Order: C-alpha cells, then structure tokens, then sequence
C-alpha cells in the first residue's frame, strides 16, 4: 500500500510526472428544508 | 441557520464482532373444572 | 376471529410510506447524520422518518444521541 500523501511527501506532487487529485466527498449532498406545520422535506442536490 | 449544502457519504460501515459495543451486561384467569 | 380482525383493520397504517422508499430514505438519512452528526436538521430527518414509520423509541433514542 502506497506512502498516504503526507506533508513531507506532498513534495512529489509539482514533478514532471502528471498527478490527479480526487475528492469525492462532494458527490452526493442533501439540504434538509423545513416547514414548521405539516413536515419536512429533504432535497438531493447536485454534487462535484 | 439555513445550511443549504450538505455532503453524504454512503459507506458499508458499522461492522464489528456482535458482541457489545461498550463492553458492558446491559440488563433491562385459571384452568377450573366444575 | 371477527372482532380481532377487525382490530387488526383498525391498526393499518394509512401514512405507513412506500416501504422500499422508506427503507432508502432510512439509509439515506442514517448516511447523513453519520457524515454530519453536528447538523441538528440531519437528527430532526432521522427522528422524524423514524416517528412517521417504524416505532418510536428507536426515534427517541435517535434524538437523545443527537441533543448530546
């Protein structure tokens, strides 16, 4: 298993050999809404 | 607040050994013949 | 046998939901106050699928993790 990007191996990261990063943290997000009398509602929004 | 934006994230988690989770012994008319 | 039929026509859930739904929306809700366990709105959701379908005392111990 590979070396974890740490903060004294982030340094391989501006060589010639191209890197991507990849945060999929973002990709499935909600807001919870309210109405005060009658219920609540949950929306999926888009997500990156 | 409003908070409009709010990540998920789907996991397959909570898998341990069935046994508890804090170690703890969680405690909690008549028939008549005539 | 008619009268407790009958009882058991009486306690039929008319707002149960859609029970494939309800379990998604369960897992979804579950998903975000997992990720999110400081957003009061993501217990109130979860509390609240859990009091409009289920039992409720799986909803109040919900909330009492989510006051804490």
């Amino acid at each position: 298993t590979e070396p974890y990007l740490s903060s004294q191996n982030y340094g391989e990261l501006f060589s010639n050999q191209i890197i991507w990063f990849v945060d999929d943290t973002n990709v499935y997000r909600v807001t919870i809404h309210k109405t005060f009398e009658g219920n609540l509602t949950t929306k999926p929004i888009n997500g990156a | 607040d409003e908070t409009y934006g709010v990540n998920v994230q789907f996991e397959s988690d909570e898998e341990e050994g069935d046994e508890d989770v804090y170690g703890e012994v969680r405690e909690e008319c008549t028939l008549s013949a005539n | 046998p008619k009268g407790y039929l009958t009882d058991l026509n009486s306690m039929i859930p008319t707002h149960g939901g859609d029970i494939n739904d309800i379990k998604k929306a369960r897992l979804l809700l579950k998903s975000v106050r997992e990720t999110n366990p400081h957003h009061p709105p993501a217990w109130i959701a979860s509390a609240r699928l859990e009091e409009v379908t289920g039992k409720l005392q799986v909803a109040r111990n919900l909330i009492m993790k989510g006051t804490e």
